């Protein structure tokens, strides 16, 4: 759709200087829109975008930190 | 022999035992954090309990027996007494912000959400309302009892002082068994650290309120009290009254708002 | 509010009554030098008049000192001054500091 | 003999102040025309004429081969 | 007797004197906690150890001169000595309260000390921001007995705000309204106000810290949805008001040494400097964000703690021209202590420029954190705090002992003291531009100039600390009793004579009303 | 009642100007060595 | 009860010189040597618990 | 009567002035203090890679 | 707003006697009713050892350092889970 | 101000053995400690 | 990076930081201006054996003393709250880059693409090769195009930090729990270096940054041989 | 005469050129030959000599404005001193690099430095004005 | 509704307090809690300063409103005037028990 994805663009929903809730959103986003395709049987490749923002804004420790929790059982946003 | 109406008080060893106490107590709990060991702090606390009960005491021997709070020194006292409350107000702000803080931007940690994934909030309609229905009370009888006073009536005073202090009691009883009742703990990351903290220093001064009013009910019952002369129990009335409001605030904040 | 004239006439005024006391002689000029200005010779002599009233040689000669003083670094000030009021002086009697070695330091 | 003329006798303090705060201001208004002048100016100018002609690729290239990068040899 | 005078006291002169003793000692721990800084910095490489030791070293210099030494002096030593006297009351409203409020120091103190004796010290700047300062990164007692240590300093100037409100409001003649009441009073009433409302909040700020690393809250800790900035606004809360309290009382002594060495019977434009001083107390609490302007807020928020920083300058600017206006026309008396009073106009205003420079935040993103900052705020207190408390010292010293210094040796003191703290000083603001980072144990060697000159400036002002000591021993040594003392007729505090009897103002002034 | 005057006022004597020099020594001395022997026992723990 | 402030009143009046917290008597004066020795002997310990965490135990 | 300084304060301003100079001239020359001056102008670059 | 009471014209302490029986511990009663109402134990939630809660950086200074201060063993899990 | 000529007056003599001792009871001491500091680090 | 004797910023570069110095050079001169003005003023009230002791009027020159700072202030406000709201402007970042702050060193992570990631220590006294500069250089530099538009975020996995680069005008702290951003663009190519700013415990003096700022040609190389 | 710290609370004697009168004279107790002169002095002041006439000033006052607006040698004690006790802490310093400092890093070495000089100058430290800008690159020497 | 039982002031008020209390009743100030009133102050009409002593300290607030006020110890005898105003004032000693 709009590849040539260079880096994360500007969200006027996280306008400064702390991104945090940036990274989380798109966290979740992925990982949300993941788990309603592969359950409704269509494509997790319409996931992408969510996936590319936030592997480009997260922390890898933050990733992996929440990816053992959803793995554990113990991840606190809803997903 | 002075011609002004101002106290030259006698000299005095409480301020040295009271400073002692608070490094005892200090040193004291420094030693039971991170050396297993609870001696200093029982020292200090009792030696601060020792300070506070003797120089009180002085004072009601240096106005009750020996005259010297004329007006002027009362107005002074006035003074003290309000703003010791206005600091005791900053303090609890310093909490209040500390629960906004995070309640209103709730971190990824939480869930991004309060009250916190995994928390359970005590429902505020339940033994909350009753402690808020608990202290207003006791604002309605402490006010009947400074009426009583100033009118003279000391039966009527005794009662509604014993009232309010029965009602002190209740509501320390009622959070001491929320507290133990609680499905959180201190230790339930930021939603218990600011409602055990805040609830529990306010807890603290309920009973540090009460005490004050239990003085006030025996040195009345001792007769110390004119019916135009009562420092002391306005003061405590003034820190009852601070007492309830803060408890408005945590009971809006904390139990309602953020549950 | 007023004139350098009127401030002027005030001031002889005060020191020309003629039952001044002390304790006016001494408040006047303490208060007088606190101005900015050199008191004029007008001024000056009506105080000069109340040290003689009060027979007081000697604060007559400190007042001429304290012009000197208020002049500052305009060292052309009090040489004029004096000269406005040598009349007085000899009718008076009274030295000046320089007259008396008081200006030596 | 000559008598000696009247001088002025009175605001001498003022008349000294008015006198200085105006030579007080003139300094003020003449140094900032020499700081603005010997600091400000200049280095405005020095960043302009640098970036006149620059050529960062001739100075990324000099770089290179003086062979002060990890990254390119 | 010696017991009940000295321990059990009521009286506010000697308790007075008690601070000003207290506050002289730590002075020379805080003296030599800054001559460990220089000496590390002197020369490049290490000198002591890690960064551990030496911030442990900068930490306790911080807090000793802070609340051991500049707050005893000014509020619990001029205030306990001069306020009453200066009201005509007999003593303060609260007497004995008074008497805990300074015994509640050495335990302080003691406190500190204690910090850094025991596991490797708190070595977490005067701010004890966590994480480092918790219980992971600072393991072990040093930072709890540090977080004891201010609350029982707290607890002393909380009670002694109390006291001093209430005498200055309470205690007063009849006939005297707060508009009648001399400068420095004000100075320590307003400080008292901020006081009684800071001191409360960083109470609650380091209690959440001490939770913290104790009973395992999580206020400041991510993990349980805390944040470490919580702590730096509770703590800057108080912290910027803190410094209006250092200095306030200083801005009084300047005024009444300003007057009285000017030959004046009052300070130019009373009003103006009562209205200065409140505008400053009040818009002192309205600004600590500029200490954060680097921690990732708003930009929005960056504008407004920018233009409330800036705006303090306008009733500053008030006091100064108008301490200038109070020299206008004066007959000066060249005494040391307005030497230091007029090393103060000029030292703070120095400091307060740079100040203005750091309230910009676009240029405090390169300034912070490094040593601009350093010249910036020892330019208002080594240079402003000191030099005002060694004005006021010079000055009272013939009221509190009843003997006379040698001015030829206190003049000497101050010019050797104004090279050293110059020399220390200015060339941090090199350092600060061409990025020298604060808190540092060690530098790039281009830095190496400006830190050697700064810290053979730290030696010269150490001559100048030992010398006080012998001028205040030659004066007690020598005992030239005092017999007059001009102006008192404004300056009421002289008019029982020198040292005043114990007891004064048994009998109250009369003043009338008219 | 208490001592009043010039070097009454003080909870140090002043009676010998030399035996004042030992206790003002003793004093600051003891405020400004305090620092040094913090530093000297942090680096002999370890 | 009765109202027996009066009796107070005269024996913190007393010209005795005893000051106020020594003024009801001996019973004063004990509770002030428990408290004083409480403060000073817990004092001397706590400097002793400072010598003691002053260096590691290891 | 002369004082204190008009009898010794030409002394005392000749030798503290003279000392003065003399021990920080010393101290800045003779004892291996490194200032590091700026290269500019002072140090002819060397090869280093 | 006046509340829907209403009086004046004299004063004191008979109005405030009024006012706590009448009203104060009235309230205090019907909220103790509701309260007493509501009482008794709700089923505790299945244990997740979600990581910003049961937090333990530092042991607890009494018990075995792992129990809170006023642990409940019904309604309190430990980091590992509910006590046996 | 006025005083009162010196009760017990200082000579020089006594002013540089006071300067002296106080100079010596700062420098002393420290200069002690760090004199020995590569004794204490090299532990 | 700065150099001996060196007085005021290290020459800029980037565009922000040319903006800071020429905000820098307004807002000195007025501190010299202000500081002179009052040091002269002094120095006159000081100089005069004529006297003037009597209560002074204060209003008119009141006026004078606040009206005028006032101004001076509203000249300087102005122009750095341009300077900040500028730099707050939307810039479309070409490149992301995450840097976290440790006890005592600093990693980076570029992972818009590939998952590249590294740490970061400063090089020992002792092996600083001939020329290098003691405390500053490390180990593994963060390399980055030069002339691009780079979004900068920060973060800790531990105590706070605070990453900075004087040339550049950047200083942002690193607070763990949070995330926040920067920009940075170079004007040229070359070695810019930092210092860790927010005292972090022991080694908090030897946590140095470098950048290395070459052409994207480059820097894509780089990337690719660093996975 | 003879002041005493008893008086404190009295009118008292002083010497100041904003003061001129002070409250009291500066000698109130008279000899015999003070009181006649003082009787004289109610009479014509021509007929008093030059001696009587500063006799009178000085029962009345101290010291005259000379005297008391005299300036001092006091600034060479003051300043020698201060130079003196700054000397004195170059000595402190001499000590500390004696027995205290070790030996700066090794790169500080005259050949560190010149290597380190170029390679500051082959990456443009500061190009613009602070350091490399002063190194002329055509002819490889620091511009004159 | 209401009874007795509580001490009044006048009953029960000691020390200080009472003798302010009875001084007060007769209009009298002898702790000097009352700022005095100014009579013309001309050396006819000297404002009149009681004090237990022989000398007081008054404090003169010249004109209304002055922020600086003169402060000078008041000696038994002749009247003495204000040092910056001249308005007069005389002692009058003694006892503590006007
Ligand atoms: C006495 C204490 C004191 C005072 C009075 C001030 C006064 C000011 N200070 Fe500061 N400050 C500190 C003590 C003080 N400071 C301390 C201790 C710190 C850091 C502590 C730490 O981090 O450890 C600090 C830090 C600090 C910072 C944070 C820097 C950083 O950490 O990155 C800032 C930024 O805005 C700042 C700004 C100012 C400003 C604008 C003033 C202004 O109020 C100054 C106003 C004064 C003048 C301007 C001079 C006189 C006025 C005139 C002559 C009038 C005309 C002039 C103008 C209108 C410009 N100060
Ligand atoms: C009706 C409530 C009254 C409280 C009574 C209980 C005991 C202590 C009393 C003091 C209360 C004050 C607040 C201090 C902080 C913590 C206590 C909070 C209230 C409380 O009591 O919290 C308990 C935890 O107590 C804990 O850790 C207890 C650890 C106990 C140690 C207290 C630590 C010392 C505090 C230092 C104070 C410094 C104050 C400075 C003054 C400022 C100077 C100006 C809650 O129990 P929980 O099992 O976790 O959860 C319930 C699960 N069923
Ligand atoms: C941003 C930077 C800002 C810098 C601002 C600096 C501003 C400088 C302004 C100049 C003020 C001009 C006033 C000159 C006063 C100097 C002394 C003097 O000259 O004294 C007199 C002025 O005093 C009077 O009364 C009139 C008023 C009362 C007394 C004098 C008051 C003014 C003194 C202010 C001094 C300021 C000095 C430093 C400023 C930093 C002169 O005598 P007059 O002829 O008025 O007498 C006539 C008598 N009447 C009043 C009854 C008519
Ligand atoms: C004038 C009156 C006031 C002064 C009173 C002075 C009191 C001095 C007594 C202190 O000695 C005790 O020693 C205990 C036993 O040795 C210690 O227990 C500690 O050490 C034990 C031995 O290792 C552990 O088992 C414990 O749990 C740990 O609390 C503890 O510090 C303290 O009780
Ligand atoms: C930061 C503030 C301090 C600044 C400067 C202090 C200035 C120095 C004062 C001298 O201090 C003494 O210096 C001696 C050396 O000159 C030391 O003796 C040491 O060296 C001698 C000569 O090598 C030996 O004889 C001694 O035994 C040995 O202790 C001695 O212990 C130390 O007291
Ligand atoms: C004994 C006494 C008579 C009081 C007096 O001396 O006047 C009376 C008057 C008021 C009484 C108190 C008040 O009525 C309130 C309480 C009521 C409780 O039922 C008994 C304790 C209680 C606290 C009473 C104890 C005692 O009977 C008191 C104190
Ligand atoms: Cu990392 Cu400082
Ligand atoms: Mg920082
Ligand atoms: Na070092
Ligand atoms: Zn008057």
């Amino acid at each position: 759709k709009i590849k040539n994805y260079q880096t994360a663009p500007f969200d006027s929903r996280f306008p400064n200087q702390n991104q945090t809730r940036n990274c989380w959103q798109n966290y979740l986003d992925f990982h949300r829109c993941e788990k309603a395709m592969t359950a409704k049987g269509g494509d997790v490749s319409v996931c992408e975008w969510y996936r590319r923002v936030y592997k480009s804004l997260c922390p890898i420790s933050w990733v992996s930190t929440w990816d053992d929790r959803r793995a554990e059982g113990t991840f606190p946003g809803k997903i | 022999h002075q011609t002004h109406a101002y106290h030259m008080v006698n000299p005095s060893p409480w301020p040295l035992t009271g400073a002692l106490s608070a490094l005892l107590m200090t040193s004291g709990l420094t030693m039971w954090f991170h050396f297993n060991s609870m001696t200093l702090l029982m020292i200090g606390l009792t030696t601060n309990m020792l300070t506070m009960y003797q120089w009180w005491r002085d004072v009601i021997r240096e106005s009750t027996f020996q005259g010297h709070h004329t007006p002027a020194v009362q107005k002074g006292l006035r003074y003290g007494m309000i703003l010791f409350i206005i600091s005791e107000v900053l303090f609890f702000t310093g909490f209040f912000w500390a629960f906004y803080h995070s309640s209103l931007a709730p971190t990824p940690e939480l869930g991004g959400c309060w009250p916190p994934t995994g928390i359970h909030p005590l429902n505020p309609l339940e033994v909350p309302l009753l402690n808020t229905s608990v202290l207003l009370a006791s604002g309605v009888s402490i006010t009947w009892a400074h009426h009583s006073l100033m009118e003279g009536d000391r039966k009527h005073m005794l009662q509604a002082l014993f009232i309010t202090i029965t009602l002190g009691v209740y509501f320390t009883l009622l959070q001491a068994s929320e507290y133990y009742e609680a499905p959180f703990t201190i230790s339930d990351g930021v939603y218990g650290s600011t409602f055990f903290v805040a609830t529990g220093f306010h807890g603290l001064h309920v009973i540090i309120g009460s005490t004050f009013l239990i003085v006030c009910f025996f040195r009345q019952l001792k007769f110390h009290f004119t019916s135009n002369h009562h420092f002391g129990f306005e003061a405590a009335a003034w820190y009852w009254h601070f007492v309830d409001v803060v408890w408005l605030f945590l009971y809006v904040s904390i139990y309602w708002w953020g549950s | 509010h007023e004139t350098d004239e009127e401030f002027d006439a005030r001031w002889v005024t005060y020191f020309n009554k003629p039952d001044i006391d002390a304790w006016e002689l001494r408040k006047g000029m303490n208060t007088l030098v606190g101005y900015d200005l050199v008191p004029e010779p007008k001024i000056i002599d009506a105080a000069l008049r109340a040290c003689r009233r009060l027979n007081d040689f000697a604060s007559a000669v400190r007042i001429l000192e304290v012009v000197k003083d208020k002049a500052g670094p305009h060292k052309e000030i009090y040489p004029y001054v004096i000269q406005e009021l040598r009349p007085t002086l000899n009718e008076l009697g009274i030295s000046t500091p320089e007259e008396l070695g008081l200006d030596k330091v | 003999s000559t008598a000696l003329a009247k001088p002025q006798m009175r605001g001498l303090l003022a008349r000294r102040l008015r006198f200085h705060i105006v030579g007080a201001f003139m300094v003020s208004l003449g140094f900032a025309t020499f700081y603005k002048f010997a600091v400000a100016e200049k280095r405005k100018k020095a960043y302009a004429d640098f970036y006149r002609n620059y050529d960062s690729m001739k100075d990324f290239e000099e770089m290179r081969k003086a062979g002060i990068f990890q990254s390119a040899k | 007797m010696f017991i009940n005078r000295w321990l059990f006291s009521t009286n506010h002169k000697d308790i007075g004197t008690l601070y000003l003793l207290f506050g002289a000692w730590a002075g020379m721990v805080g003296t030599a906690l800054s001559l460990l800084i220089r000496a590390e910095l002197g020369q490049p490489g290490t000198l002591l150890g890690d960064d551990q030791i030496y911030n442990v070293v900068v930490t306790a210099h911080a807090f000793v001169m802070i609340f051991f030494m500049v707050m005893p002096i000014m509020i619990g030593g001029f205030g306990n000595w001069l306020v009453p006297l200066m009201i005509g009351a007999p003593d303060m409203a609260f007497p004995r309260m008074n008497n805990m409020s300074f015994w509640l120091l050495p335990p302080s103190f003691l406190l500190l000390l204690a910090s850094s004796m025991v596991e490797a010290g708190a070595g977490t700047g005067w701010t004890v921001y966590p994480p480092l300062a918790g219980n992971l990164a600072h393991a072990g007692a040093s930072v709890d007995l540090t977080i004891f240590s201010l609350h029982l300093a707290g607890v002393s100037s909380i009670l002694g705000a109390i006291n001093f409100i209430t005498t200055i409001i309470n205690m007063k003649p009849p006939a005297m309204s707060q508009y009648q009441t001399p400068l420095f009073v004000w100075s320590v009433m307003i400080t008292a106000v901020l006081l009684l409302l800071s001191l409360p909040v960083l109470a609650a700020g380091i209690t959440m810290l001490l939770t913290d690393r104790n009973l395992n809250t999580t206020f400041f800790d991510p993990a349980g949805g805390g944040d470490p900035i919580l702590y730096q606004h509770l703590f800057w809360f108080f912290g910027h008001p803190e410094v209006y309290i250092l200095i306030l009382p200083g801005f009084g002594m300047i005024s009444h040494i300003v007057t009285y060495y000017s030959g004046k019977k009052e300070p130019f434009g009373y009003m103006g400097m009562v209205w200065a001083m409140m505008s400053i107390g009040f818009l002192g609490f309205i600004v600590w964000a500029h200490h954060m302007f680097t921690v990732g807020m708003d930009v929005d928020t960056r504008a407004y703690f920018t233009s409330a920083t800036m705006i303090i300058a306008i009733p500053t600017g008030v006091k100064v021209f108008s301490w200038l206006a109070t020299l206008h026309g004066g007959n000066i008396k060249w005494s040391p202590a307005m030497m230091w009073a007029l090393g103060f106009i000029f030292l703070f205003t120095v400091g307060g420029l740079t100040g203005i420079v750091l309230a910009n935040s676009s240029l405090d993103i390169v300034l912070h954190d490094t040593y601009y900052v350093v010249a910036h705020f020892h330019y208002v207190l080594s240079m402003g705090a000191v030099f005002a408390i060694m004005g006021g010292f010079v000055h009272w010293f013939p009221l509190f002992s009843g003997y006379t210094l040698n001015d030829t040796w206190a003049k000497i003191h101050f010019a050797i003291m104004f090279v050293g703290v110059n020399m220390t000083f200015f060339p941090q603001h090199f350092l600060g531009l061409s990025g020298m980072p604060r808190r540092y144990s060690d530098y790039p060697d281009a830095y190496t100039m400006w830190n050697t000159i700064s810290s053979m400036g730290s030696f010269i002002s150490l001559t100048a600390v030992m010398l006080m000591v012998f001028i205040i021993w030659e004066a007690f040594a020598s005992k030239r009793e005092v017999l007059t003392v001009d102006l008192t007729t404004t300056n009421l505090e002289w008019l029982n004579g020198c040292p005043p009897p114990y007891h004064t103002f048994e009998e109250p002034t009369y003043v009338n009303l008219k | 009642h208490y001592e009043e005057g010039p070097g009454k006022n003080i909870p140090f004597s002043v009676e010998n100007k030399w035996r004042l020099l030992a206790m003002m020594t003793l004093f600051f001395g003891s405020g400004f060595a305090a620092p040094f022997f913090i530093v000297r026992h942090q680096l002999l723990k370890k | 009860f009765e109202n027996r402030v009066a009796e107070k009143q005269k024996l913190f009046q007393e010209d005795n010189g005893l000051p106020v917290h020594l003024k009801g008597g001996a019973t004063d004066n004990i509770l002030y040597r428990v408290t004083m020795t409480l403060c000073l002997g817990g004092t001397l310990y706590s400097l002793y618990c400072l010598g003691w965490a002053s260096f590691p135990h290891k | 009567a002369p004082d204190f300084h008009d009898k010794y304060g030409n002394a005392v301003l000749a030798s503290g002035a003279t000392f003065c100079v003399a021990v920080w001239v010393y101290m800045a020359t003779q004892i291996g203090i490194e200032w590091n001056p700026s290269p500019v102008g002072r140090v002819t670059p060397k090869e280093w890679r | 707003a006046s509340a829907a009471k209403g009086d004046h014209g004299g004063t004191g302490a008979r109005t405030w006697r009024f006012l706590t029986f009448g009203l104060a511990l009235p309230s205090v009663a019907l909220c103790t009713l509701n309260s007493w109402l509501h009482s008794g134990h709700r089923e505790r939630p299945a244990f997740i050892p979600y990581h910003h809660l049961r937090i333990r950086t530092k042991p607890f200074s009494w018990g075995d350092g792992n129990h809170t201060f006023f642990h409940n063993p019904r309604v309190n899990p430990l980091p590992t889970g509910y006590e046996k | 101000i006025t005083a009162k000529p010196a009760k017990t007056p200082t000579s020089p003599k006594e002013q540089a053995i006071g300067l002296s001792v106080t100079f010596l009871s700062f420098l002393l001491p420290a200069g002690w400690v760090l004199y020995h500091l590569d004794n204490y680090k090299k532990s | 990076m700065a150099y001996p004797m060196q007085l005021g910023f290290q020459d800029a570069t980037s565009p922000i930081m040319e903006e800071l110095l020429h905000f820098h050079d307004h807002t000195l001169m007025i501190v010299f201006l202000i500081s002179s003005l009052v040091l002269y003023i002094i120095s006159l009230m000081l100089t005069t054996k004529l006297t003037h002791t009597s209560t002074m009027d204060a209003q008119e020159v009141e006026t004078i003393w606040t009206i005028l700072p006032a101004i001076i202030l509203i000249l300087i406000a102005l122009p750095s709250l341009r300077i900040l709201y500028m730099m707050d402007e939307i810039n479309n970042p070409s490149l992301t880059v995450k840097t976290m702050g440790h006890q005592w060193y600093w990693s980076y992570e570029y992972t818009d693409y590939e998952d590249l990631s590294f740490d970061s220590y400063m090089i020992p006294t002792s092996e600083l090769k001939p020329g290098e500069l003691r405390l500053l250089e490390v180990d593994n530099r963060v390399v980055l195009p030069m002339e691009m538009t780079i979004r900068m975020l920060v973060s800790s996995e531990d105590v706070l930090h605070s990453w900075a680069v004087p040339s550049l005008g950047l200083k942002t702290d690193a607070i763990p729990g949070r995330l926040n951003q920067t920009t940075l663009m170079s004007s040229r190519p070359g070695l810019y270096y930092g210092q860790c700013s927010e005292i972090c415990g022991s080694n908090h003096s030897f946590m140095p940054i470098v950048l290395e700022l070459v052409p994207l040609k480059y820097f894509e190389k780089w990337s690719a041989s660093m996975l | 005469s003879v002041v005493k710290s008893e008086d404190y609370a009295l009118p008292s004697y002083v010497d100041r050129r904003d003061y001129p009168l002070p409250d009291v004279a500066h000698v109130k107790n008279l000899s015999a030959s003070q009181k006649a002169l003082k009787e004289k002095e109610k009479a014509s002041w021509s007929s008093l000599s030059i001696d009587e006439k500063v006799e009178l000033y000085r029962l009345k006052f101290k010291e005259s404005f000379a005297e008391m607006n005299r300036s001092t040698n006091e600034w060479k004690t003051v300043v020698g001193a201060a130079m003196f006790f700054i000397g004195f802490t170059a000595l402190l310093l001499i000590w500390e690099k004696h027995y205290v400092y070790g030996p700066i890093p090794h790169t500080f070495e005259e050949e560190w430095v010149a290597k380190q000089t170029k390679r500051m100058l082959d990456m443009k430290v500061a190009p613009i004005q602070g350091f490399s800008a002063k190194w002329d690159y055509d002819k490889n020497e620091w511009k004159k | 509704a209401s009874g007795g039982g509580v001490p009044t002031d006048e009953e029960q008020a000691t020390g200080l307090e009472r003798e302010v209390m009875l001084a007060a009743r007769k209009g009298q100030d002898p702790y000097n809690i009352l700022a005095p009133k100014a009579t013309s102050g001309t050396k006819e009409d000297p404002n009149l300063v009681p004090s237990i002593t022989n000398k007081r300290i008054v404090g003169c607030i010249c004109e209304e409103d002055n922020s600086t006020v003169i402060w000078f110890w008041l000696h038994k005898g002749e009247a003495q005037r204000c040092p910056s105003c001249g308005t007069h004032y005389k002692l009058v000693p003694h006892q503590l028990a006007h």
